[PDB]
């Protein structure tokens, strides 16, 4: 929101599968979310590196507008 | 769809929670 991107911090740490198209996180890294809603307990983010895929929002916390 | 979508339910999540949040 506001000419910026939404963001999230990880809570417990993830590994992604390979025909799902997920996206590795450890707990306490910060990641771009691209899409806060697609279905099954999920949401759509980026790294620092810049890769991209699915991670499960109970895993995730979004972080505050206006930081 | 024309973005990712996934291709199962989410994994269950190692929560400290003996109850869940009232909020």
């Amino acid at each position: 929101g506001s000419h910026m991107a939404t963001k999230a911090r990880v809570m417990y740490d993830f590994a992604a599968e390979p025909g799902n198209n997920e996206l590795t996180v450890n707990e306490g890294e910060i990641i771009t979310i691209t899409n806060p809603d697609v279905g099954g307990g999920w949401l759509e983010g980026r790294n620092i590196k810049g890769e991209r895929g699915l991670v499960p929002t109970d895993y995730v916390e979004i972080l505050p507008s206006d930081g | 769809a024309e973005r990712l979508i996934p291709r199962r339910p989410a994994p269950p999540v190692p929560v400290p929670a003996r109850i869940p949040s009232p909020r």
